[PDB]
């Protein structure tokens, strides 16, 4: 993908995390699991239902055939009904299914770029009190409870202290 | 100690296509295309389509004899007509401006029948022997039951001059004919003047028919032609009839008490007994896709039409292996 | 000691919509529709419309003595009638495609008017007294200016032979037509004959009208009808009259002399004493906006036409609470 | 946005930069000020303008309706007529509403992208001598005077002599 | 030591548009575009079009005498037709339905001649001096070779009936014409007969032509006028003709062996003597392209027509100076 | 482009590696040379022919014009007919070129991408064994022998071993 994050350093999705789209694994002595990050979530259900009504709204008015009827001498307009109203329906389908192919592939690249910006904002927080694994994971110098895997789930990770 | 970033994956197998890539699995989507149907003909929003079956518009609107289930139809939702009804015109013809009328229909939803010339009323003129083997009844020979096949009484055709006014405040469908005969001796034999008129007039029409003589090919087992007209009488206006022969009398003239929305569907389908709120020729639909592939021609609340086989829109993210 | 990247905001409340949000506000936007028009019809290009006012094309052309307005028009850069001009035909008839020649008028620019018969040129007909009470012009009975009325001369309707030859280098425009009596008392009382007929011949013309007689709803209390016909008679060629009775003869016919960019524009407005370079039939309009959503047929240098009712493009970026 | 700058690591806008779309910030014991980076301002400049232009000129040749009568018995043709010239216009209203939601949608995400850029040029040549705060701005280990300000707004930052 | 990443450069000079920039210099770009054509009109799939020439497909169906070239034609891809063929009507006239006629022949690959009425056949009526000077073949006086222009013999017209079976299994193409005299001493010589009728008659045909008089102007050195009338004559079904004057009547009737795709071309161009998978108007087209954008009127298996000068994908990456 | 590594922090392209799009130059004391990295390569040829193929099959069926012939009395509907079928042209034709000119952009953006992508594929594996350079270099802190080399190109450099 664009944003390189899904399956990208990031090589495959999580069958254990249920509550969510994105989020985030911790492992510690305590034990390790799964918490879906609400905010970047909830902005791409946001995003993506807007978008499916956006484009539904879009074809909504649209070109509607009608029976028409001509006799063995009105051979031309009867041929010129049949090729308009032919041609409007390719010109509908092909933006129906243009449209989706195109914005098909933005969704995409929008997961992947939530998934990125997700990564960063922690990477940013974190900055060099954790080894950045390459993989998605960052491992932490300083031991971090379940307090501490907290805070940088809030965005309130306190760095100038486990510096 | 570790913290990772990641993402949702799942057991889903639905795939969307891109540009750069096809059958992309996704852990979400949204099929957004109707691709079903019941497969028959249905009441739209309860009110039942009129079904003409074997009859044609023509056939129904002249009063052919095979169509005596359409005399004094209840109001339609849409019309539904087959490719080539057999019960067409019985007596050969022409129908004059067939389309334009059959348009017309689309915007009604319901006539009304009324009697505008009384066949009794022909006093000087035989009104009952004006029947044919071709548009058989019970085993007799009948006619269009609408109009009258005048022919001479007592070897005397006297020219013909009837006015009717339309005191009702509608719009009134009045269809007449013209006959065509085969010969000289023919046009004697029923109207005894050889040569014949017919003229209508309204405050817009201003029409003389004059029957055309040619040999021609037997169809339902007549060389005979029929041609039939008609027009729209507005309120308060009247019309007028004169003719010394040939003439097809409009006993029942139809009224168009209601103007909606409605259609001329083509289908060989009969009857489903069902409801539906979006018909197709092929079937009826229920919904709530954007989006069907069933058939163009459609009536009602319908989604869009389009040609696709596969619309499916990816809500989700890329799913796993 | 510190160095940050940051981007600009503002006091901006301008909104754009995307795929994935509504309303978003931006720093900067351009707005690409025009939504605006000064509601009056204009001059186009300093070129004042033909406005017929109350009258129709056929009145116009014909020569309708309400029409008055109208004989010997200047050039126009387009026309504006109205949905249901009243000054149409005055005697009741038809107009022989008469959307046909209202498409032609949409290639022409200016007419010149000329006299093709003279009026005292009938010395063997009557032509002063063809005149009716349905086209009244100051209180005493008249008719189609352009057009003449013939009727017998002391009880005697000879027949007429008139050619005449182009000798413009222009196409020209002849307008003729013929009579429909109520009833053969009537045929008689006018032009005697009882059978008549009405011969018209150029190069390409091959014409040959007779009266039909009907009985008729009053309109504009004559059951009476005309019937009007025209041809594009090209340089050079001639046209010739034949006729015996209910003849109704060109005085006068219509040079072609420009042929540009024109359109029939349907309107209940006036006029606004205005200049524009884009004009509709709601208004005129003045932009430089690439698109505008007024109405759908116009005349001259114009934006595109949209539906929409908003279209507006960001330029800057997202702007912050 | 996408690219995670605008309302993203950089939460807010300066109404206090007004000769420029994107630029910097700095502060020192001399003061502080806002200095418009003209360079990808002037390329945001040009992209949206061509784009305008773009957008317009494939508008500009387009269907334009044309005033046809019919009489009472030809109103299949005046049927056929009225489907043909609406069927059109919603075509190319459409056409006009998609391009602006989409295009839109692109110009965001350019202007997000600009401000990455530029952002991530200046991390690139700071490297190890400055702190990443996470909120757009670079805290320096050595102090900065104005010259080293213009140094990192130049392209010139000499990494070497503050290391 | 020191590894980098980096992207391909390379010598191309090609360049793309983008919404943003145009004139995008690539690496490696696809034209879909056809830009070009040979100039000439070439077989289809090896099969021959048929070249009128200066015939019109008037001249060629009546068979004018200029147009002896497409007696007997073979079987056609597709019609080529000048816009402007001086050999049409060599006697003035008109063709009725004739651009429906030629609408049918867009369905139409091959004719086959049969003959359907004799000439010799003619016992009680003059056949041979049936011709013109407007018509002329080796410079004498001739005439449509497929129908005949029948006279009076010794001063006398007997009334005509003549019916023909169609025994062949296909549908059949029936031409025939009617004359317009000059005037009423011209219509006594050719027929003598003052008033004359044809009347045409088939399964669903009801024709009743009569000849209109009226002085024309000179086309050909001719002022009298022919209008030629067509019918689709279905297997197993007769065609009646009834005359007493100014009957032109068919020798031959176009058998419709094949039908196929087929289209008539307009085009000034003659014959490459070339081979193509795709033509049009302005030439042969042979390409692997999506795309072209020579002529919106082609024939055969095309790439799509544009009005674009230029359409380039670009498939590499942006090319450095 | 909106990645910002082509003609971004990688200033241009290299004329001397012709057998892919995107790859490595490395240079240490056994010498220098160009090695095309041939997944994301690939994966970029693949992207790009079936969006060709794609572009293609959606224009494939498009309106196509027929000759009809109207007499002089008849010119309502033959306008009607030229209208229609130069309606239908002047839609295909917008389509096409729209289409081309958002996909070229696309396209333009994918190979950014994919240059970015690579670029941190390869900065995630050398992490802080490496100076980042800024110009798409990474300056190695120990000596980096072709093998050494090798094993960045592989995706298998051992952090570990020269950390
Ligand atoms: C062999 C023979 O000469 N039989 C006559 C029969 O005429 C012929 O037989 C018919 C059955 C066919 O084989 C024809 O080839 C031929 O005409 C006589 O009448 C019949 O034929 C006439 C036409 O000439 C009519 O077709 C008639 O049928 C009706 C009908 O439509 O059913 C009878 C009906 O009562 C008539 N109705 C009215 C109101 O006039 C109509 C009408 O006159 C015509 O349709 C108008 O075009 O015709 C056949 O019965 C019969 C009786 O005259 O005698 C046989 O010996
Ligand atoms: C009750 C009665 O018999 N009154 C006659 C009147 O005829 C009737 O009264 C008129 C007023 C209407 O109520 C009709 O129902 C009825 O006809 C006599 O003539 C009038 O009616 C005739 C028709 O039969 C004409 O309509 C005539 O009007 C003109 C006209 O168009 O204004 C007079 C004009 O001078 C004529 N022009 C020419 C060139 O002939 C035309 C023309 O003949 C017709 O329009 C052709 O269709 O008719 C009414 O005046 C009148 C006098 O004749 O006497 C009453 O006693
Ligand atoms: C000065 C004069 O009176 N000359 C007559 C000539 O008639 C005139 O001269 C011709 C040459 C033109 O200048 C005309 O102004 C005028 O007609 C006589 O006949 C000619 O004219 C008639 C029409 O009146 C015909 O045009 C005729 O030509 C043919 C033709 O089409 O070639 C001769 C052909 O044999 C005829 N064929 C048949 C089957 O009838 C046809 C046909 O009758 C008409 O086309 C039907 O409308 O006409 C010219 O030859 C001639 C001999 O009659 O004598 C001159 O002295
Ligand atoms: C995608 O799936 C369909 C049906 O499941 C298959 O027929 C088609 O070949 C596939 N397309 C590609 C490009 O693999
Ligand atoms: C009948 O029609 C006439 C027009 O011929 C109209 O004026 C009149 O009011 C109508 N009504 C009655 C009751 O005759
Ligand atoms: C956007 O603004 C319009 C006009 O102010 C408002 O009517 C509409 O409801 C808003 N749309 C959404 C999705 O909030
Ligand atoms: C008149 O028209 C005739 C054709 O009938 C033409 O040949 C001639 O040149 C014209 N001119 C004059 C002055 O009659
Ligand atoms: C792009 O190149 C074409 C052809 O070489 C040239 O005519 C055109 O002006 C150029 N456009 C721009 C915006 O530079
Ligand atoms: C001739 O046509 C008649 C119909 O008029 C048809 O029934 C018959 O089979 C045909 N064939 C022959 C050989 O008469
Ligand atoms: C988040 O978690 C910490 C404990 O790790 C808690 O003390 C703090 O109040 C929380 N802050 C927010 C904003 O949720
Ligand atoms: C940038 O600023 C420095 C002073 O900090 C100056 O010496 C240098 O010449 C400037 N370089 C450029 C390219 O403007
Ligand atoms: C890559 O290169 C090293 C040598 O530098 C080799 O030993 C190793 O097996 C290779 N691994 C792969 C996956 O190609």
């Amino acid at each position: 993908g664009l944003f390189g994050a899904i399956a990208g350093f990031i090589e495959g999705g999580w069958q254990g995390m249920v509550d969510g789209w994105y989020g985030y694994h911790h492992s510690n002595e305590q034990g390790s699991g799964y918490a879906a990050d609400k905010e970047s979530t909830q902005k791409a259900i946001d995003g993506v239902t807007n978008k499916v009504n956006s484009i539904i709204d879009k074809m909504n008015t649209q070109f509607e055939a009608v029976g028409r009827e001509f006799n063995n001498l009105e051979r031309r307009i009867e041929n010129l009904n049949k090729k308009m109203e032919d041609g409007f329906l390719d010109v509908w389908t092909y933006n129906a299914e243009l449209l989706v192919l195109m914005e098909n592939e933005r969704t995409l690249d929008f997961h992947d770029s939530n998934v990125k910006n997700l990564y960063d904002k922690v990477r940013l927080q974190l900055r060099d009190n954790a080894k950045e694994l390459g993989n998605g994971c960052f491992e932490f110098y300083h031991k971090c409870d379940n307090e501490c895997m907290e805070s940088v789930r809030n965005g309130t990770y306190d760095y100038p202290q486990y510096s | 100690d570790q913290i990772c970033i990641g993402y949702h994956a799942n057991n889903s197998t639905e795939q969307v296509d891109t540009i750069m890539e096809k059958n992309v699995t996704v852990t979400h989507a949204q099929d957004i295309l109707e691709k079903t149907h019941n497969g028959k003909l249905c009441d739209l929003d309860g009110v039942k389509p009129l079904i003409l079956r074997d009859c044609s518009v023509a056939g129904w609107l002249l009063g052919n004899p095979m169509c005596d289930e359409f005399i004094n139809v209840p109001e339609w939702s849409y019309i539904v007509e087959k490719a080539n009804p057999v019960n067409d015109l019985c007596y050969p013809g022409d129908f004059n401006d067939y389309e334009e009328l059959k348009h017309l229909l689309s915007r009604i939803n319901h006539f009304e029948k009324i009697q505008i010339i009384p066949k009794s009323s022909w006093s000087s003129h035989e009104a009952s022997l004006g029947v044919s083997s071709a548009c058989p009844y019970q085993g007799k020979s009948s006619f269009f039951r609408n109009v009258v096949w005048l022919i001479k009484k007592n070897s005397t055709y006297p020219t013909i001059k009837r006015s009717y006014n339309n005191t009702n405040q509608e719009d009134l469908l009045v269809l007449w004919g013209i006959h065509h005969p085969n010969d000289a001796a023919e046009q004697t034999k029923l109207y005894q003047n050889p040569t014949t008129y017919i003229s209508v007039g309204t405050s817009t029409l201003n029409q003389r028919l004059v029957p055309r003589i040619a040999t021609r090919s037997k169809v339902n087992g007549q060389s005979g032609r029929m041609e039939f007209f008609w027009t729209i009488l507005k309120p308060n206006d009247a019309i007028n009839f004169e003719s010394n022969g040939n003439f097809i009398a409009p006993e029942y003239a139809y009224k168009i008490v209601k103007k909606g929305d409605s259609t001329i569907m083509k289908s060989e389908l009969e009857y489903g007994n069902c409801n539906t709120k979006c018909q197709t020729p092929m079937g009826a639909i229920n919904s709530s896709m954007p989006f069907h592939n069933i058939h163009p021609l459609t009536i009602g609340e319908c989604p869009k039409y389009v040609k696709s086989n596969r619309l499916v829109l990816a809500t989700g993210l890329r799913n796993s292996p």
